[PDB]
């Protein structure tokens, strides 16, 4: 089924019967394309303690799997992909049904290739000390907490800046000291190394082991920038001057070696480079109508400067992660593309003290059941497909790898295309790409995709996960087709090519796909509305669409420019089932006298006697209904023999536990009933589906041009 | 508990000088004990002295003119051929505990309202005493009726004041002269710490001293800030908390940006815990350095703005030529025919432009060169030259002789304990028909009438030019100098010094009345004036010119009748010595005609161009002590007892004897190829009086001895050989043969 394929490959396919030619590809509207997890955790993931067995044919590369045709007696196997006959090795001339390599036993699996003869993971700290007390106190806390959940061989890094960018010197005993630049000059490279350069650029990344004492004191002692703060100015804070001369540092010692840049702000750039607002506070910061009506000032140097670094930092494979901790934006906007070419974090909180960033921030140190590190780093994933397939391109946080030597590269392209391989900086069992296919084609007949993903694990090991599955490719009209139409996977990918577009109307490209789906699919007499019919398989998709077009991530009305690329940039980062609840919010009912219920995300759910959860991903709702909230208001809870009433309120909170639970970032909060003044988000979240269902009936029905 | 009541009960329960002929030429082994003789008397009648004593006018220690006889006119002054201008010298020591003059705490200034001159010692109390007379612009003033406040029914009571019993005193300034308030004592100690001031232990030294010598640096407010500076390719600051201390590389030397804004100016009390431990550390951070620029000029201009904001003092401690940045410099061509243009000019223009910022922000700088390689004294002096502050050249430093070490960390160490005051401006005022025109010594001066010190050391002298208008209808004229100072005690002073001289129409008076010294000093600042900005033998045929014109003036102008004796070189006694000085200035480091090296060049100008009058002297003609035969009432007096200097000649040298020649600089022991071997030796004689020669309280100067008896010793020779300028050397005349040159010169 749909979720068994995901189970075993952590794949889902948008069409599980390929059609048979590109035109029929373009009948279907939908893309053929999956969403695949290629760091799944699995139960029982096969690990191959040894190297691919790799296809022989000329410009392959494809690795042996339980597709390929095993021939005993010649002992050699056939590739699905290129398609060759290859010497099966010395070591597997003996296949029979009780004695199949690993490699024949599953379809998605894990070789442990090769060592890596170099340097750990780095881990470069650039702190603003621009912000109050009791939030760069509470962010040191994090900071050294963390740090006793970090590889003691891995190599620390430290930066502090506001007026000045200071780099720390860990190296020297004799004073603790540290090179100080200017945080009004665009440094250069070669300017930056001759001034850095016991004279090495590579003192300024230390083992924590050799250092943790000096580095927890150095912490421990930080203490807000004091420069003066004239009349009405916001502090000078020189971000875009930090983010340079770290990834400039890094890229003069450990180019193309993992490194994650971790940039903790208070608040926006007010210093050139990388200037958001300027420091008078009679200068607001700008407005998604701002930036659409071309009034956004800094707004685009901005964007020139920080995607500078950003193809810096992905072209030399380093990460970095942005945590934002104020009321007021950072420039995420501006500083997104940071993190999306690279798989960094972005997290916006209020301040450095939320649960949503303490909890967020540890959380990306989780370890796995061998004790080392979720995270994994220098991802490099190709997509290697049969001869009637070609991949259109990616949407999710990588870089294009050009200048490969690949042949299954489509003329057309969605997301980051003209290309079959991807690269992370850094990637983690949480992170999911959309790939998009083209039929290539202008007695069963199959069609095969492999996805190899190599990458540094934090064992210290490089790994290949590899994931082969297999497609069967049917005529135009042929009724498994429609079958295999998988709903959730189809609206997820189809959001994730509108945010592409909405990065790069959107809504009406939208509406027109969703019409055009309908009018192939949906049964119905042309000009009757009301004999309109969608197979339950269908059926969703509409409701999906209808929920897209007004979310969080497209329709950006009630957003600030931050919000919205934090909302985007976890949005083409996770899974479908994640994914799904950021485009239709799940909202539960709990009562006394019923077992938790799904309800329908309108007003008519909201009711005295009951308890409400609603779950937008990003954000977790409690709303207790008049009554219950009275009842909760004062005592019975509390009350022994009113123990049903104490887990009615406990139940929605037990729910909210297990969905926290794994969940990345850590969503808000929130505990409200009626008349609380949060219970507007339950509300402004409840024309109505009605009504698009119908005006939607009555089009499907209709002919276009 | 005792109220204020209570303690108060249990505790209660005319003589015009006269010319003195004299022949040089007779007047051989010049007397030269002369050189200690007071100049000539200042001819003031009682009468025209308020309160009639031995200070109602100007001592020789705080002012002389050049002329103790004004020409009553300019023609008169022209026709004498003599110079007229004030050796200057506000301050006596390099403590102001020794000597300090009368200090007026009143706070009432009574001053003219046209003139602004001063109450003084020569006012005239007209109507009843109800008023005051100015001796410089005449005008009548009110007399305040506080100066009589003091005794409220003794009318007497106004001659009791300073300001009219002493030509030389101070006042405490009244609220009206400060804006700002008086600011503390601020030092910006910018080290080199490049890889040749490792070597040489220069900075191991620098460390030290001032490490052991935090208690001597001032601090009578408390106020005292200090901070520090490494340098080399990069500037290193330091953050020190009152009582972590923190290093910080700055190698963007492109626009001097400060690294944090505090924790850098620091209290010299409240931080000394932390500074004493951030100094232990110093030799250590750069223990090793392989680095070999020093980034002088972006170190300057960052101090500058680390103490700009309330101006200071930067110290320069370096051991590098500038390196690396804004006014680097390189080693130049080395010289003889323009010499002056490429070896004395000024390099790299930054160094003036910079005097002129600190100008701004009243910021001083000292320089300490201490090193075996070119420094380029010549053009980093005018760094100190135009601030007031002042250049120390340590020629050949090296850990490798325990001796630099001694001189260079003893001279600092006296440098950083000296006294000094803040935003001082310093100002002559004339009588009528005296005008000031041009002003020498080390301070900020564009502007006529004024000198900027941005701090006033208490080492230096300075000189006026004044010019005798057209002519002084009065028998007296007075020359005022004023100082308006903040002293670093947070305090705002104003020290005053009146001098008055009697007018002439007597040439025979004028030259009666002329200070050789004052004279000989005028001279040598107009030369250093010519070696560093003209040519080096313009400079040559100056100081011969005016041994010339003078002794041609005398002779034609105040000489009777050629029958006397036989064929002499005319002149006075109180110019007995000026001839000799002049030559011996010609065969000075600073003068000579030959070879010698850029910075020793540069730095004896600079040091004739500063010193005080005393050692001024001393350099130019050395003071040689025969120890052989020295009395046996010296070694003690808690003052050493000194033998009487004999004539710097080769000749005096007895092939058997035991000298000490003295130049002001250096210190030779020459010892007869040929004495008893009570050589062994008395001793603690001779190791008193070098003790004695060394240590003084007025300059900061260590004495650095050099003992002497087949190449090193023949320098050695060669050089204290030269040290003599009596004789013939460095191919120059001797002095007997300079008068018969002069002689037949001036012969018709
Ligand atoms: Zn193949
Ligand atoms: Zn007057």
């Amino acid at each position: 089924d749909f979720e068994t394929n995901e189970d075993i490959n952590g794949v889902r396919f948008t069409w599980n019967v390929f059609p048979s030619t590109r035109s029929d590809a373009n009948s279907n509207v939908v893309p053929v394309g999956c969403l695949y997890t290629p760091l799944k955790e699995y139960d029982e993931l096969n690990v191959a303690p040894y190297n691919p067995v790799v296809c022989s044919g000329p410009h392959c590369k494809s690795i042996l799997n339980p597709y390929c045709v095993i021939d005993p007696r010649n002992s050699s196997w056939s590739c699905p992909i290129c398609n060759s006959r290859n010497h099966l090795p010395p070591q597997y001339t003996n296949l029979s049904q009780e004695n199949m390599p690993l490699e024949l036993q599953s379809t998605t699996i894990e070789y442990i290739t090769n060592k890596p003869v170099t340097v750990p993971p780095i881990f470069f700290f650039v702190v603003d000390l621009t912000s109050e007390t009791e939030n760069l106190d509470s962010l040191k806390e994090s900071i050294i907490t963390s740090l006793s959940l970090l590889p003691p061989n891995a190599l620390i890094g430290l930066i502090t800046y506001g007026n000045v960018v200071q780099l720390h010197d860990l190296s020297s005993e004799t004073i603790d000291r540290c090179n100080v630049f200017r945080g009004d000059r665009e440094y250069q490279l070669e300017a930056l190394t001759e001034m850095l350069t016991p004279f090495s650029l590579n003192r300024f990344f230390l083992p924590l082991e050799q250092v943790e004492f000096k580095l927890n004191q150095l912490l421990e002692n930080l203490s807000p920038d004091q420069w003066s703060v004239p009349a009405g100015h916001r502090p000078l804070r020189a971000t875009g001057s930090a983010l340079n001369i770290a990834s400039l540092l890094l890229q003069g010692c450990y180019k193309n070696i993992p490194a994650r840049i971790i940039l903790f702000a208070s608040g926006p750039g007010t210093v050139a480079p990388g200037l958001i607002v300027n420091s008078e506070l009679k200068d607001p910061l700008r407005s998604h109508h701002d930036i659409d009506s071309d009034h956004a000032q800094h707004y685009k140097k901005a964007c020139k400067f920080y995607n500078q670094i950003a193809q810096r930092v992905a072209a030399n494979g380093h990460t970095v992660d942005i945590f934002a901790g104020c009321y007021d934006q950072i420039g995420m906007s501006e500083m997104k593309q940071l993190t999306d070419s690279t798989g960094g974090v972005l997290l916006l909180t209020d301040a450095f003290s939320t649960a949503i960033f303490k909890q967020s921030y540890l959380r990306l140190f989780a370890k796995d059941e061998e004790g080392y590190l979720k995270m994994a780093f220098n991802g490099n994933m190709a997509v290697k497909t049969s001869k009637d397939l070609k991949v259109q391109g990616l949407i999710g946080h990588a870089s294009a790898v050009k200048k490969t030597d690949a042949n299954n590269i489509s003329e057309s392209e969605i997301g980051i295309g003209a290309t079959s391989t991807w690269k992370m900086a850094s990637l983690s069992p949480y992170h999911s790409y959309a790939i998009f296919f083209e039929i290539a084609n202008t007695r069963p007949h199959l069609a095969y995709t492999q996805f190899i993903t190599t990458y540094q694990h934090s064992s210290g090991t490089n790994r290949i996960r590899v994931t082969t599955v297999a497609n069967q490719l049917l005529p135009f009209g042929t009724p498994a087709i429609a079958a295999s139409f998988d709903q959730e996977a189809a609206a997820v990918l189809m959001a994730r090519i509108a945010v592409h577009k909405a990065e790069t109307d959107v809504i009406r490209w939208l509406d027109r796909t969703l019409i055009k789906l309908c009018q192939k699919y949906a049964d119905y007499n042309k000009d009757d509305p009301q004999s309109f019919r969608l197979a339950p398989n269908f059926s969703l998709y509409p409701q999906f669409t209808y929920y897209l077009r007004r979310s969080q991530f497209l329709s950006v009305f009630n957003n600030s420019p931050d919000e919205t690329a934090f909302y985007r940039h976890i949005f083409t980062r996770e899974d479908t089932t994640n994914s799904l609840i950021m485009i239709q919010p799940t909202l539960t009912s709990f009562s006394m006298e019923d077992d938790p219920q799904p309800v329908l995300l309108d007003s008519i759910s909201v009711k005295p006697n009951t308890i409400l959860l609603l779950d937008t991903f990003f954000f977790i709702l409690i709303y207790h209904g008049e009554q219950i909230a009275q009842w909760r208001k004062a005592g019975y809870q509390d009350d022994p023999q009113y123990a049903d009433f104490k887990a009615l309120l406990e139940e929605p909170k037990l729910e909210a536990a297990e969905l926290l639970v794994d969940r990345f970032p850590l969503p808000r909060f929130i505990d409200t009933e009626a008349g609380g003044s949060q219970a507007r988000f339950l509300l402004s979240k409840l024309v109505s589906l009605q009504n698009f269902m119908t005006h939607l009936q009555q089009v499907a029905v209709s002919g276009q041009a | 508990f005792l109220t204020p009541a209570q303690e108060q009960l249990h505790q209660q329960i005319r003589p015009m000088n006269q010319l003195y002929p004299i022949d040089l030429l007779t007047e051989l082994p010049p007397p030269i004990t002369d050189l200690t003789l007071p100049p000539p008397p200042l001819v003031i009648p009682p009468e025209r002295m308020l309160v009639p004593s031995e200070l109602s006018n100007a001592s020789p220690d705080y002012i002389r003119s050049t002329l103790n006889a004004v020409p009553k006119n300019s023609s008169l002054l022209k026709k004498s051929k003599l110079p007229f201008g004030l050796v200057i010298r506000p301050y006596q020591h390099l403590y102001d505990d020794i000597d300090p003059p009368p200090l007026n705490e009143d706070g009432l200034i009574v001053r003219c309202r046209r003139c602004r001159s001063y109450m003084n010692p020569f006012v005239t109390f007209i109507e009843q005493g109800r008023r005051w007379r100015c001796n410089f612009c005449r005008l009548a003033n009110d007399v305040p009726m506080q100066m009589d406040q003091s005794d409220p029914n003794d009318p007497k009571s106004r001659y009791d004041r300073n300001e009219i019993k002493c030509a030389v005193m101070e006042y405490m300034a009244p609220k009206e002269y400060t804006l700002r308030q008086p600011p503390p004592a601020t030092y910006c100690f910018l080290i080199d710490v490049s890889q040749s001031s490792i070597k040489s232990g220069l900075l191991a030294t620098t460390i030290n001293t001032l490490l052991q010598n935090l208690d001597s640096i001032p601090n009578h407010d408390e106020r005292t800030r200090i901070s520090i500076l490494c340098v080399d390719n990069a500037i290193h600051y330091f953050k020190i908390p009152l009582d972590q201390i923190n290093m910080m590389d700055i190698a963007d030397l492109e626009e001097p940006f400060l690294p944090r804004p505090n924790s850098m100016v620091v209290s010299l009390k409240a931080c000394r815990q932390n500074i004493e431990t951030l100094l232990t550390k110093i030799p250590q951070i750069f223990q090793s350095n392989l680095i070999t620029n020093f980034a002088l000029g972006p170190a300057l201009k960052s101090a500058y703005h680390l103490i700009g904001g309330v101006g200071g003092k930067i110290i320069v401690v370096s051991g590098t030529l500038p390196n690396l940045g804004i006014g680097k410099l390189q080693r130049r061509n080395e010289n003889t025919s323009k010499e002056t243009a490429q070896l004395l000019s000024c390099q790299d223009s930054f160094y003036k432009n910079f005097t002129i910022d600190c100008s701004k922000v009243q910021i001083t700088v000292d320089l300490f060169l201490a090193s075996e390689d070119y420094m380029d004294v010549a053009s980093l002096s005018n760094l100190s030259r135009f601030t007031a502050g002042q250049t120390h050249f340590y020629p050949g430093f090296s850990g490798k002789n325990p001796n630099d070490i001694v001189k260079f960390s003893t001279e600092f160490a006296k440098h950083i304990s000296m006294d000094f005051c803040m935003e001082t401006v310093m100002r002559a005022r004339g009588s009528t028909g005296l005008r000031m025109s041009r002003f020498y010594g080390h301070f900020f001066n564009r502007s006529s009438d004024l000198c900027a010190f941005s701090t006033m050391p208490r080492d230096q002298s300075y000189l006026f030019e004044v010019n005798v208008d057209e002519s002084i209808m009065a028998d007296y004229c007075y020359v005022q100098v004023a100082v308006l100072l903040s002293l670093n005690n947070s305090q705002r002073r104003i020290r005053i010094i009146t001098l008055a001289m009697p007018t002439t129409e007597s040439l025979a008076e004028v030259y009666a009345s002329a200070d050789q010294l004052a004279i000989a000093s005028f001279y040598n600042s107009k030369a250093v004036e010519k070696a560093l900005n003209s040519s080096l033998d313009d400079a040559r045929v100056l100081i011969n010119k005016s041994v010339q014109d003078i002794l041609a003036t005398y002779k034609k102008e105040i000489v009777v009748s050629n029958t006397a004796g036989g064929a002499p070189l005319r002149l006075c006694a109180n110019l007995r010595m000026f001839p000799l000085l002049m030559h011996s200035l010609t065969k000075h480091m600073a003068f000579r005609s030959g070879i010698v090296p850029s910075d020793h060049r540069a730095s004896a100008l600079n040091n004739l161009e500063s010193l005080p009058l005393k050692y001024l002297i001393k350099n130019i003609y050395p003071d040689v002590y025969s120890l052989h035969d020295m009395a046996d009432e010296a070694g003690l007096p808690g003052t050493i007892v000194l033998p009487q200097p004999i004539n710097a000649t080769s000749s005096l040298f007895e092939r058997y004897g035991l000298y000490l020649i003295d130049n002001g600089n250096e210190l030779f022991l020459w010892m007869g190829g040929d004495a008893v071997p009570a050589l062994v030796f008395f001793n603690q004689r001779v190791r008193n009086i070098i003790n004695q020669l060394r240590n003084h309280d007025d300059v900061i100067t260590y004495q650095s001895l050099y003992i002497v008896r087949a190449r090193e010793v023949a320098t050695l020779r060669l050089w204290a050989s030269s040290t003599l300028v009596e004789d013939k050397i460095l191919n120059n005349e001797s002095y007997r043969e300079f008068l018969q040159i002069m002689k037949a010169r001036i012969s018709k």
